[PDB]
RNA sequence: CUCGA
C-alpha cells in the first residue's frame, strides 16, 4: 500500500520493526548478521564451520548489511536476548 | 538521499576504493592501488560508484542544538564540489544557504552501518522529538505553491455555472482528465471551482457513508466533487484512501495534514508523501506569479493622514511640561503611548488597503515565512525606537523604507540594530551554558523498565466548562496531554469509560474525552516512576519522535535537555528566569506563602505590609514581614471568582500564594511536599516558555525536575 | 582582497590593543553606537562577529587633531542663513552648540525654508527647534557613514543588519578578470578607488609619450618624463590577482591627478566590485530555495564571474645532522613521467600545469639505518636518501607562471643551516562553480546552487535570457528594499528613458536635474546616501523607460516583465520583477571551503587527528555531536568515532587493515588521550588506578 | 555534427492501454526540449472522434431532469462524454439511442451507422425506472485535442439541441518527467519519461508513433531548407 | 554633475543638496 | 568523580576525591563516553548488546 | 474541423536575421515548437571556434608581451570574440605575424583553405614601435561550449595556451504567437520565431540544422518494440 | 589577529 521502495528505504523500516521488539535490537541483529555473512564471504574458499551465506539470493554486489536486512524483513532468523 | 562531491567520496572511501581496484585487476597490488587513488586515474570513478553503494553517510552542522542537527543520508555522487542537501531537512539543521557548510562522516563498522541505517536516516527522523509535530514538511515555497493552487477564486476562468436559459450546466467535468485538457487549452483556471467526477480519491468520511456508508467507498467508484482542479491536483500526492480535504491548504492544514498521516500510516508513507508535496510545491511557487516590486508595497494611502496624528500627541506633552504639569520622565511614557497606538491604527489601515493580489500578502497569508509586523515596518512605518538604555524614545522613526530614512533616523536606528546583534551573541552563550548543565544533570537519565506500575500520576486539566454550558479547551492540552498514559480511567456522567487507562491519548482519543464531557484526566508522569534508577516507559509515554511508547534504552534525559535547550536561543521573567527556577534559587519576586490554611489577616498600612493567618483548625496565628511594593494576588477565592483580591476574612488554602511574584520553591517543598514542588517548577518554567511562543512537551521538564529532588538530607545519622 | 578591503583596513578605529581593553573586559555599553559618534565614526561598518562594536570605520569627512580627538566639519549659521565657511569640532566642542540635520530645506541666499528644523543637542537629543536657534549644519547627508557604507545604493531603504552586512561584503569581493563598473553608484566609487592607491594617477600633467602593458611613459609639458610601471599578475595577501592595466594610449593629453592606469576591481577609476546582472525576482523549480542563487551558464562560457587567485608555495633545502639535504631531479623510486615536467634542477617548469599531488621541487633528505623499520630494512635487504619533494596540495591546480631561487652558494642571504629555497608560484583561472559565495550590497547574500544553460533560463520577450533567479521569500522578510529599488532603476539605466518634456516638464520631475531627463542606454547614474533617487521620481523613470532595438518596451511601469520558460516554452502566468543588479563574488569559494580526509597526520601528545585543511586534518566530533550521538542511542558510532577513528593507536591500523582486507572491523581499543590524562593525574600527585572486577590494580 | 549515440526507447506496460516510456540518454538538456513537445503533440495532435453535441426528447429549456432516470441531465451529459467512438467519415454523423421499460442504458444498447464504430459497449449510460423511457440523438465527428461545448453553441438547434465538451483526442493523460543519467563520466546527460494513458481506441505505442510523425514532418519543414550538419 | 574633478566618467546624479566641501 | 570532574571545577572536584578515595564505578554516559567503552544505552544496554543471530533450519539446496 | 498539413515561409530581417512563420498550428501548440527549436538551436548548431593559441615569446596566460598594450588575459579575451567558420572537420593551424606600430585586428589573420573570418575589423592588440606579435591560432569544429582542453589530458607540451572554445553560431532565438480565439469552431496558432545569428551562418542554415537535428531525433518514437 | 554560518 505505497510506492516501490527505492535505494535504501527497503526493506521498508515499518515491516522490519515488526519482527523486533525495538529500533535499537535491530541494529545489532542486522550488524551481527552482516558480520556473519563477511566472514561467509572471507571463509568461502578456505576452511569449514564457515558462518550460514546470504540465506536469501543477493542481488550484484549488494553490501553484506542489506542482504541481512532483507533476512530480517523475510523472517529467515533468530535471535537470543 | 544526499549528495556529494566525487572528490570528497573519493577521499572519504580510500582504503574501499583500493580495496576493489586490486580486486577487478585494475591494479596489481593494494600498493599500487593506493597511487592509482592518489594519482586519481579514471578507473576510480567506475569503481568508486560500486564501493558507495547503499553506504550510508552522516550529516552534521554545527551548531548541532538538538539529536536532528545529524542526519543519515544515502550519498550520490555529484560532479562540482558542494553538498547536495534535501530542502526538507533544512528546519531540523536549521540550515540556510548563505555559505552554511557541513560536516560527513562515513560510518564504517558493519553496527556502525546499522545504526545510521535503521536510527538516524533521515526519512526515519520526520518529526521533532521535542514537541512531535513535524519538521520535513513543506515550509518556505513549497507553502506557497500549495497554497497557491489550492485557492478557491470566485470570477476565475472555467468556472461552474449552474443551469439557467437556454445553456445548461456550464463548467461539469466528466473527468479530471478533461479539466487539464481545458487548462491546457486556456479554457479552465486550475483555482476556479468546478464539479468533477472523481473515481479513485476517496471521499470525505461525511460525505462516503450517505453516498456509499454500507461499504467503504473503492478505488472505481465515481462521485461528484465542488473542488478545484487544483486542490485535486493536491489530493492525488497524499495517499490513496486519504479522505479529500476541499481546503484551502495554508501551512496549518498542511502540518495538520502531515501529523494525521503520521500518526496513522506507516513512517514509509508520510517520508514519500512529503517528497511529492515537494516536489508539487516547487512547481506551482514557480507559477504563482510570486514577486517584489516597489510597487507591491503599498504605503497606506492616509499615511500622511496617519502619522500628523501622532506628532500631536507628542506635541501635547511638551507644554504640559513647559508649564510644569507633566514630570519629565512621564512624558516619556505618554508619547510611548501616543506613538504605540499609531503603529496599530496603521496596521488596520494597511491590512484593508493592501490587496489580495499583492504578493507579500500571498507569502504571509500563505504561512509561509514573516508576520504582519514587518510588513508594518515595511509599508507603514517603521515607529518607536528603543536607545541602548532600554525605554523607548519620545521621537519615532516616522518614516518607512519604503519612504526612505532621514540621516538622524538611521543613525537612531542603529542603537537598537546593534545592541539587537550583541545582546543576541550573549543570549546565545548563556543558553548553550544552560544545555550543557541540563545535560550533565540527566545524562544518566534513560529508560531502563517497561512498567513501574505506581498509582503516583498527576491531574491534567483537559479542559475547562464555562457558566452556560460550553466546554473551553485548555490552552496546555498539547503540551500537558498529548503523548502522556492514562494514570485514572476517564469517566463521563455515565458509567462508560471513555479510554482506559494505559492508552496513549492521542489527537482522536482526547477528542473522545472531550466530547464525553469529562473535564480532568489522571495521566501517568516521569515525576511519578517509581524505579530505582531509570523511568519506566508507561510513566514516560510516547516518544515525540517515534510516535509510539518510547523503547528500552532510549537516553531520555538527553533528548530533554536538548529539546529545552534549543529554543533558548530566543528569549527577553525571561531566560534569567529559567535559570532562577533551574538552579533553585531564592527568587526575586520572594513571594510568601499560607504556611497553615485559615483565615486572612489583611493588616494593610502605608508604612509597611504585615499579614497574619488565622489557622483554619486549631494552630496559632502565623506572622508575616512584607514591602508595600508588592501586590496581592487575585486568589481565586472560594467565592467562585478568580478576581478576588486578597482581603481579610478569604478562606486560603495551605501553601497558598499571597502576594505576587515568583513563590520561593524551597519552601514550597516544606510545605507542601515533593510532588507539588514539582509541579510548580514545571508550569512555572512553561510559563516562561509558553509566554514566548515556545511549545515544549512537560514530559522533558518533568525529566530535569525529577533529578532535581533526588536525594535527600541527613538530619540524624 | 580588493582595493575598498585595503582602504577600509587602514581607516579602522580599533579598541582592543595595550592601554585600551581586554576583549573579556568590553560590555554592550562599548560596543553600541554612541551618539558623538556623529560624522566621526560610522554606526555601520562593524563586524558581527565577537568583535562587534570594538573595531569602527573613520566617517568620510572625519579627520584627527594634534590631540588625538577625531574632528569634523560643519557649516556655520550666522543668522539663519546658510554659510559656506566651515569649521572642524571636535565632540565636546560639538555638544557646545545644536547642528541641523544635512537634508534640510534651503534658500538659495541661505535662509531657511521652515521655521522649524530638525536638530541635534547636547547629550543625544535629537529635536525640532526655530531657525533662528541653529549655529551650525551638516556638511554633507553621507558625513555619517563609513567609505564603504557610502558606497550602497539606496542605502536609506536598508535595515542596518543588512546594511552591515553589505558594507562588510564589499570588503570580501574577488578581483575579476575583467571588471565593469556598476550601472547604478552612489559616487563614492571614483573617490574610493583612486584614493586606495591600487591604480595609478599621473602626478604631472603631460602627454603620455609611449604606452606598453608593461609601463606608461608620461612627457611632462616642462620637459621631464616620468615612468610608471604596470603591477602585473602579482600575488595579494589573500590570494587575489592584482593587475593594473593602462587606460590612456599612446599621444593622449592627461591632466594631472588622472588615472591613467586602474587596478583590480576598477574600471576607467571606478570601484568595480562586482558585475551587472540581469536578475528576475521569482521562484524557479525550488533549486533558489531561501537564499540559494540560480545563474546563467552565460557567466561562465563568457568570464564573467571568473576570477584569478595565486597561491605561493615554498621549500627549502637545509644542513641535516648525517648530511645536506639536497634538491635535484633524482629522485629514488619515481618514474621518469611525474619527473617529465622538471627541469634540470628538480624545478618544475614555467608554463606547466600541475595537479593536486604532482612534484614541484624535488628535495630528498637523506635517512640514517637506526631509522629504519624491520619490514623496511627487509624490503630493502630483499631488492639512504627518502623523499621529501615539495608537492602540490590537495585541492590546488593551475599554471606555474613564476620561480623564485635563493642558494647560500650564490650570494643569497639565507637563515643559518639554509643552503636553497625555492618559491614557487601558481595561478589558478577559476570560473564561478557551484557553491561560490556571491552578493549584492545590501546584505543579499547566497550561494550557487544550480547554474542552468542559456536556454533554461527564463527569457524576455525578445529572447534575451537572464542571467541570475532571486527567491522572492528571502526579499521581503529582510527589509533590504534597497535591491529592489536597486533592481528598477538597474534597468532604467541599462534601456535609458526619455521624459515627455512637451507640455512642461512633468509634475514628478520638477526636482530632478536637466540631466537626467533623457538617458541613453547603458547609462551611469549615482544615488548618493540618503539624497538620491526618491521612490516618486523612480516610479516616472519606469513610465518612461526607452524601447529595444525592435521598439518594444519590455518592463511595465510597475517594473515587471514578461517572461518565458526555456524548459517548457510556455509563459509564466504572472509579470516578474526584471531589472540589472550590482552581484559582487565573495572570496568564499568551494575550490578552497572543500576539504575531506581518510587519514593523515595525529597530534604527538594526544595522538588525535590534526585540525584544519591546510594540515589535512579531520573534522571536530564536539562535545554537542557527542549528545546528538548519545540521544539517537547509536553507541557503536559513538564509540567508533572516540576510538578506531581518533586515538587508537593500534585500534585505527587494523581498522586500515580490516578496510583493505575485507574483513569485519576489529573491536575498539583503549584511547591514548585517556593514558595522558592518567599520566597527568598523576603529575598532580594524584594516585589513579584502574581496579578490574576483583579489586586488582591492572597496568 | 558528428554522431552521440545510444539514444534508445523503452516501454513497460502498467495496462493494456497505459504505458511509460523510457529515452535513454539524452544529450543535455534534450530531454526537457522534446517532452513537452511530444505531450502537447499526444494531447492535441493524434485524429479521433468524438460526440459534438446531443439532444434528449423532453428537455427543450429545462436541462434539468428527465422523467424516469436516476441521473439528472448533467449527469447523463457526463456519462455520455466519457463514451468512446471512432468515425471514418469526415463530415457530422447522427447516431440514436432509445429504450423504453425499467432496465439499464449501456453504449452497446447504442446503434452506430455505418462508418463510426464504438469502443465500449459496457459503459454505463443510465438506469432506467418503471415504465422509464429514454430517447436520445448523438452528433458525432472527427477532431483532435479537446474543444469545449461553448464553440459547440451552434450545433445546438434552439429546440432541445445540447452541445457537450469535445474530448477527440484519443489520448487521455499524459505526463512526464526528467531525470539525469551519467553514460561515461559526465551526469549532465538527461533522462526523458513519459507516462501515457489513452482509451482503447489505440494503445499507447501507436499514439506516441502518430505523435513522432507528426513531429517529425513538422520539424522537417525546418529541415528542407538548406540542409547542413548533425549527428545521428 | 558628479564627480567633476579629476577626468572621471561622467555619472550623473540624483542629487538634490550640493556638496560644499569634497571628500 | 570522573563524570563531575569533566563538568565544572575540575581542580575542586579532583581534590574532594582524593581526600575522600572515592572510587568511579565506570557505568554512565559520560564516563564511558571519556573511556571508550559502549555506552550503557539504546544499543548498548545487555538486553541488545549480548545477542546470538542464527539462520532458521530453512537453507537453500546449495 | 480536421486537419490542413502547415506551412513555414521565411521573412529577411537583415543578414544576419530572420523571422519564420509557421501555421497553421493545434491550439497552444506554438509555444512548444517556438521552444523546442529555441533550445535546439542556443545549443546544438555546429560552428567552428579557436581551440587554442600559441604566442613565440609566452609560455602561459599570466604574462605580458613587450610592445603590446594588452596583456596576455587580454588579448585571449579579445580573441573569445573571433568569428570563424571551418570547412575541414579536423584541427587546422591559423597564423597571424604583425610587426609594430599600429593596431591588431582579425584581419591580420592569415587561414589556411577551408576556414574563414567573418570579421576582420575586430581589435586584437595595441602595438607600438617595439612590439612584435607572433601567433599560432589551432582552430576545431564543433557544437556548444567545450572549455579549454587541458595540457595533461592532451598532448600538447607547455608552449600551447588552450582557450574556452564557443562553438555556437546562433546569437539570439525568440519567439511570439498569434492565437485565434474566435469562440467558433476554428481555434488556431499561428508560431513568429526569431533567429539571429553570427555572420558564421546564415538564419536559415542554424534552422536547416535544428530540423535536421530535430528530425533524426524524433524519428526514435516512430520505430516500435 | 581578521573572517564565515
Amino acid at each position: 500500500g505505497y510506492d516501490t521502495p527505492l535505494g535504501i528505504t527497503n526493506p521498508p523500516i515499518d515491516e522490519l520493526l515488526d519482527r523486533v521488539s525495538s529500533k535499537y535490537a535491530l541494529v545489532i541483529y542486522a550488524a551481527k548478521r552482516a558480520r556473519q555473512i563477511n566472514d561467509y564471504y572471507n571463509q568461502l574458499g578456505e576452511g569449514i564451520l564457515e558462518y550460514v551465506g546470504p540465506l536469501v539470493e543477493p542481488g550484484l554486489q549488494e553490501k553484506p548489511l542489506s542482504i541481512a536486512l532483507r533476512e530480517i524483513h523475510a523472517d529467515l532468523l533468530e535471535h537470543t536476548e | 538521499q544526499c549528495g556529494l562531491p566525487k572528490l570528497m567520496a573519493l577521499e572519504l572511501f580510500k582504503p574501499f576504493v583500493m580495496k576493489r581496484l586490486v580486486d577487478l585487476n585494475h591494479a596489481q597490488n593494494i600498493k599500487s592501488a593506493k597511487r592509482m587513488v592518489e594519482r586519481q586515474r579514471p578507473q576510480v570513478w567506475d569503481v568508486l560508484e560500486e564501493v558507495i553503494a547503499e553506504h550510508p553517510v552522516l550529516l552534521n552542522r554545527a551548531p548541532t542544538l538538538h539529536r536532528l542537527g545529524i542526519q543519515a543520508f544515502e550519498p550520490m555522487l555529484v560532479e562540482g564540489k558542494a553538498i547536495q542537501l534535501h530542502p526538507l531537512v533544512c528546519e531540523a539543521f536549521n540550515a540556510d544557504f548563505d555559505g552554511d557548510q557541513m560536516a560527513v562522516h562515513l560510518p564504517l563498522s558493519a553496527e556502525a552501518q546499522a545504526e545510521a541505517r535503521i536510527l538516524m536516516l533521515s526519512s526515519n527522523n520526520i518529526l521533532s522529538p521535542a514537541s512531535g509535530r513535524p519538521l520535513a514538511m513543506p515550509r518556505l515555497d513549497m507553502v506557497t505553491g500549495l497554497y497557491y493552487l489550492t485557492t478557491e477564486v470566485p470570477g476565475d476562468t472555467g468556472e461552474y455555472q449552474p443551469a439557467s436559459g437556454d445553456h445548461p450546466e456550464t463548467g461539469v467535468y466528466s473527468s479530471p482528465a478533461e479539466a487539464i485538457m481545458a487548462a491546457d487549452r486556456g479554457v479552465l483556471s486550475v483555482r476556479a471551482k468546478i464539479k468533477v467526477r472523481l473515481t479513485q480519491l476517496r471521499p470525505p468520511v461525511e460525505i462516503e457513508a450517505e453516498l456509499f456508508g454500507h461499504s467503504g467507498w473503492q478505488p472505481g467508484d465515481a462521485w461528484m466533487a465542488e473542488t478545484t482542479l487544483g486542490r485535486v491536483m493536491f489530493n492525488e500526492l497524499l495517499p490513496l484512501g486519504y479522505p479529500f480535504v476541499n481546503k484551502q491548504m495554508h501551512k496549518k492544514v498542511q502540518a495538520a495534514i502531515i501529523n494525521d498521516l503520521a500518526e496513522r500510516y506507516p513512517m514509509i508513507v508520510v517520508a514519500q508523501t512529503v517528497d511529492k508535496l515537494k516536489d508539487a510545491g516547487f512547481y506551482w511557487a514557480t507559477r504563482s506569479g510570486v514577486t517584489v516590486s516597489m510597487a507591491d508595497v503599498l504605503v497606506p494611502p492616509r499615511k500622511k493622514e496617519i502619522l500628523d496624528h501622532y506628532e500631536e500627541r507628542a506635541d501635547k506633552v511638551e507644554k504640559q511640561f513647559q508649564r510644569g504639569a507633566l514630570n519629565h520622565d512621564e512624558r516619556n511614557e505618554a508619547l510611548v503611548e501616543i506613538w504605540k497606538e499609531a503603529t496599530d491604527e496603521v496596521g488596520q489601515a494597511l491590512r484593508e488597503h493592501y490587496p489580495d493580489d499583492n504578493p507579500i500578502i500571498t507569502i504571509v497569508d500563505s504561512g509561509a515565512t514573516g508576520n504582519f509586523t514587518q510588513t508594518r515596518t515595511l509599508a507603514g512605518m517603521k515607529g518607536l525606537v528603543t536607545n541602548p538604555k532600554g525605554e523607548f524614545i519620545p521621537r519615532p522613526v516616522k518614516s518607512s523604507f519604503r519612504e526612505g530614512l532621514t540621516v538622524l533616523e538611521y543613525f537612531i536606528n542603529t542603537h537598537g540594530a546593534r545592541k539587537g546583534l550583541a545582546d543576541t551573541a550573549l543570549r546565545t552563550a548563556d543558553s548553550g551554558y544552560l544545555t550543557r548543565r541540563l545535560v550533565d544533570v540527566s545524562q544518566d537519565v534513560i529508560v531502563r523498565e517497561h512498567d513501574c506500575q505506581t498509582e503516583r500520576g498527576i491531574v491534567v486539566e483537559l479542559a475547562e466548562r464555562a457558566p452556560d454550558g460550553t466546554l473551553i479547551r485548555d490552552p496546555y492540552i498539547e503540551t500537558s496531554a498529548y503523548a502522556r498514559t492514562l494514570g485514572t480511567d476517564a469517566v463521563d456522567e455515565a458509567g462508560n469509560v471513555i479510554v482506559e487507562r494505559g492508552q496513549d491519548l492521542g489527537d482522536p482519543e482526547i477528542d473522545a474525552l472531550l466530547a464525553a464531557g469529562i473535564t480532568q484526566v489522571k495521566v501517568r508522569s516521569v515525576l511519578t516512576c517509581a524505579t530505582s534508577t531509570g523511568v519506566c516507559a508507561t510513566c514516560y509515554g510516547r516518544s515525540m519522535a517515534t510516535g509510539k511508547l518510547v523503547d528500552i534504552g532510549e537516553a531520555v534525559g538527553i533528548v530533554a535537555a536538548q529539546s529545552i535547550g534549543e529554543p533558548g536561543t530566543q528569549l527577553t521573567g525571561g531566560l534569567p528566569r529559567v535559570q532562577e527556577l533551574f538552579e533553585a534559587r531564592v527568587p526575586r519576586g520572594k513571594a510568601p506563602i499560607a504556611d497553615v490554611t485559615g483565615r486572612v489577616r489583611l493588616e494593610d498600612g502605608e508604612r509597611f505590609y504585615k499579614i497574619t493567618i488565622v489557622p483554619d483548625d486549631g494552630g496559632e496565628e502565623v506572622v508575616y514581614d512584607k514591602i508595600s511594593k508588592r501586590q496581592r494576588l487575585r486568589v481565586f477565592k472560594h467565592e467562585d471568582g478568580s478576581e478576588r483580591v486578597l482581603s481579610d476574612g478569604d478562606h486560603v488554602e495551605v501553601g497558598q500564594q499571597l502576594m505576587e511574584g515568583s513563590a520561593d520553591p524551597h519552601e514550597v517543598l516544606r510545605v507542601q511536599g515533593p510532588r507539588e514542588v514539582q509541579i510548580h517548577l514545571v508550569r512555572e518554567v512553561q510559563e516562561v516558555y509558553r509566554a514566548q511562543g515556545v511549545s515544549i512537551h512537560d514530559k522533558h521538564i518533568e525529566v530535569i525536575v525529577r533529578q532535581m529532588l533526588r536525594r535527600v538530607t541527613i538530619i540524624d545519622s | 582582497n580588493n582595493p575598498l578591503s585595503g582602504l577600509t583596513h587602514k581607516r579602522r578605529l580599533s579598541a582592543l590593543g595595550p592601554g585600551g581593553l581586554s576583549r573579556e573586559r568590553a560590555g554592550l555599553e562599548v560596543r553600541d553606537v554612541h551618539p558623538s559618534h556623529y560624522g566621526r565614526m560610522c554606526p555601520i561598518e562593524t563586524p558581527e562577529g565577537p568583535n562587534i562594536g570594538l573595531i569602527g570605520s573613520l566617517s568620510v569627512y572625519a579627520r584627527v587633531n594634534p590631540f588625538g580627538f577625531i574632528e569634523t566639519p560643519y557649516r556655520k549659521v550666522v543668522d539663519g542663513v546658510v554659510s559656506d565657511e566651515i569649521v572642524y569640532l571636535t565632540a565636546d566642542e560639538e555638544d557646545r552648540h545644536v547642528v541641523a540635520q544635512a537634508n534640510s530645506p534651503i534658500d538659495a541666499d541661505g535662509r531657511f525654508v521652515e521655521p522649524r528644523v530638525l536638530v541635534r543637542r547636547k547629550a543625544g537629543e535629537v529635536e525640532y527647534v526655530p531657525s533662528s536657534e541653529v549655529d551650525y549644519m551638516d556638511v554633507s547627508p553621507r558625513q555619517m557613514v563609513s567609505v564603504a557604507t557610502a558606497m550602497i545604493p539606496f542605502l536609506e531603504h536598508d535595515d542596518a543588519n543588512r546594511a552591515l552586512m553589505g558594507a562588510n561584503m564589499q570588503r570580501q569581493a574577488v578581483p575579476l578578470v575583467r571588471s565593469e563598473a556598476p550601472l547604478v553608484g552612489t559616487g563614492m566609487e571614483l573617490r574610493a578607488a583612486i584614493d586606495a592607491g591600487d591604480v595609478v594617477v599621473a602626478e604631472e600633467s603631460g602627454v603620455i609619450e609611449e604606452v606598453s602593458a608593461d609601463y606608461i611613459t608620461v612627457m611632462h609639458d616642462n620637459g621631464t618624463r616620468r615612468t610608471y610601471r604596470m603591477r602585473k599578475f602579482a600575488r595579494s595577501n589573500h590570494g587575489t590577482c592584482a593587475n593594473q592595466c593602462p587606460i590612456v594610449d599612446a599621444g593622449d593629453r592627461v591632466e594631472a591627478g588622472q588615472v591613467i592606469a586602474d587596478g583590480p576591481c576598477t574600471d576607467d577609476g571606478e570601484m568595480a566590485l562586482g558585475k551587472n546582472l540581469l536578475v528576475a525576482i521569482m521562484p524557479w523549480e525550488g533549486h533558489n530555495y531561501e537564499d540559494a542563487i540560480i545563474l546563467s551558464n552565460r557567466l561562465v562560457e563568457e568570464d564573467v564571474l571568473t576570477s584569478i587567485h595565486i597561491e605561493e608555495h615554498e621549500i627549502d633545502a637545509r644542513d641535516t645532522k648525517l648530511g645536506a639535504e639536497e634538491i635535484t631531479r633524482d629522485i629514488p623510486n619515481i618514474s621518469d613521467e611525474v619527473l617529465a615536467d622538471l627541469d634540470e634542477r628538480g624545478i618544475v617548469r614555467i608554463g606547466a600545469e600541475v595537479r593536486d599531488g604532482d612534484i614541484l621541487v624535488g628535495k630528498v633528505t637523506p635517512k640514517g639505518e637506526t631509522e629504519l623499520t624491520p619490514e623496511e630494512r627487509l624490503l630493502r635487504a630483499i631488492f639512504e636518501v627518502r623523499d621529501t619533494s615539495l608537492k602540490v596540495p590537495h585541492g590546488e591546480s593551475g599554471k606555474v607562471i613564476g620561480i623564485r631561487v635563493f642558494s647560500r652558494e650564490d650570494e643569497d642571504e639565507l637563515p643559518a643551516g639554509v643552503n636553497e629555497l625555492v618559491r614557487v608560484y601558481v595561478a589558478q583561472k577559476r570560473k564561478i562553480s557551484d557553491g561560490d559565495k556571491l552578493a549584492g550590497r545590501h546584505g543579499n547574500k547566497g550561494v550557487i546552487g544550480k547554474i542552468l544553460p542559456v536556454e533554461d533560463m527564463p527569457f524576455l520577450a525578445d529572447g534575451t535570457p537572464v542571467d541570475i533567479i532571486l527567491n522572492t521569500h528571502g526579499v521581503p522578510r529582510r527589509m533590504n528594499i534597497g535591491q529592489i529599488l536597486e533592481t528598477h532603476l538597474g534597468w532604467c539605466a541599462h534601456s535609458g528613458w526619455k521624459v515627455d518634456a512637451a507640455k512642461g516638464v512633468p509634475d514628478w520631475a520638477a526636482r530632478l536635474p536637466d540631466e537626467l531627463l533623457e538617458a541613453q542606454p547603458n547609462a551611469i547614474v549615482s544615488t548618493p546616501v540618503f539624497d538620491g533617487a526618491q521612490e516618486a521620481e523612480l516610479q516616472g523613470l519606469l513610465s518612461c523607460t526607452l524601447p529595444n532595438r525592435d521598439g518594444d518596451v519590455l518592463v511595465d511601469a510597475d517594473g515587471k516583465a514578461m517572461l518565458f520558460d526555456g524548459r517548457s516554452g510556455e509563459p509564466f502566468p504572472y509579470p516578474v520583477t526584471v531589472g540589472y543588479m550590482y552581484i559582487m563574488k565573495l572570496h568564499h569559494l568551494v575550490d578552497d571551503k572543500i576539504h575531506a580526509r581518510s587519514t593523515g597526520p595525529y597530534s604527538m601528545i594526544t595522538q588525535q587527528p590534526l585540525g584544519g585543511k591546510a594540515q589535512f586534518g579531520g573534522q571536530r566530533f564536539g562535545e554537542m555531536e557527542c549528545w546528538a550521538m548519545q540521544a539517537y542511542g547509536a553507541a557503536y558510532t559513538l564509540q567508533e568515532l572516540l576510538t578506531i577513528k581518533s586515538d587508537d593507536t593500534v585500534g585505527r591500523v587494523k581498522v586500515y587493515e580490516a578496510i583493505v582486507k575485507g574483513e569485519n572491523i576489529p573491536e575498539p581499543g583503549i584511547p591514548e588521550s585517556f593514558k595522558v590524562l592518567l599520566k597527568e593525574l598523576q603529575s598532580l600527585c594524584l594516585n589513579v588506578e584502574v581496579l578490574s572486577s576483583d579489586g586488582a590494580a591492572i597496568e | 555534427m558528428l554522431i552521440s549515440q545510444r539514444p534508445t526507447l523503452s516501454e513497460d506496460v502498467l495496462t493494456d492501454n497505459r504505458s511509460q516510456f523510457v529515452i535513454e540518454p539524452l544529450e543535455p538538456g534534450f530531454g526537457y526540449t522534446l517532452g513537452n513537445s511530444l505531450r502537447r503533440t499526444l494531447l492535441s495532435s493524434i485524429p479521433g472522434a468524438a460526440v459534438t453535441s446531443i439532444r434528449i426528447d423532453g428537455v427543450l429549456h429545462e436541462f434539468t431532469t428527465v422523467p424516469g432516470v436516476k441521473e439528472d441531465v448533467t449527469e447523463i451529459i457526463l456519462n455520455l462524454k466519457s463514451l468512446v467512438v471512432s468515425s471514418e467519415e469526415d463530415e457530422p454523423v447522427t447516431m440514436y439511442l432509445r429504450k423504453q421499460g425499467p432496465g439499464e442504458v449501456t453504449a452497446g444498447d447504442i446503434v452506430p451507422p455505418a462508418g463510426v464504430t464504438v469502443h465500449n459497449p459496457g459503459m454505463h449510460i443510465a438506469t432506467l425506472n418503471d415504465k422509464g423511457k429514454l430517447e436520445v440523438e448523438l452528433v458525432v465527428e472527427r477532431g483532435r485535442g479537446y474543444v469545449p461545448a461553448v464553440q459547440n453553441r451552434a450545433s445546438g438547434a434552439e429546440i432541445g439541441r445540447i452541445p457537450v465538451d469535445s474530448i477527440y483526442s484519443p489520448v487521455l493523460k499524459v505526463t512526464y518527467k526528467v531525470d539525469a543519467t551519467r553514460v561515461e563520466q559526465r551526469t549532465d546527460f538527461d533522462k526523458l519519461i513519459l507516462d501515457v494513458e489513452t482509451k482503447n481506441s489505440i494503445s499507447p505505442r501507436d499514439a506516441l508513433a502518430s505523435a513522432g510523425k507528426t513531429l517529425v514532418e513538422l520539424f522537417g519543414l525546418a529541415r528542407e531548407l538548406n540542409v547542413e550538419a548533425e549527428g545521428i | 554633475s558628479n564627480n567633476s574633478v579629476p577626468g572621471a566618467p561622467n555619472r550623473v546624479s540624483f542629487a538634490k543638496l550640493r556638496e560644499p566641501l569634497e571628500v | 568523580w570522573l563524570s563531575a570532574a569533566s563538568f565544572q571545577e575540575t581542580t575542586r572536584v579532583l581534590t574532594d576525591a582524593a581526600i575522600n578515595c572515592r572510587s568511579d564505578k565506570l557505568n554512565g554516559l559520560k564516563e564511558n563516553v571519556i573511556i571508550g567503552k559502549l555506552i550503557p544505552a539504546g544499543t548498548g544496554i545487555n538486553r541488545y548488546r549480548n545477542i546470538a543471530v542464527q539462520p532458521t533450519e530453512e537453507a537453500r539446496a546449495a
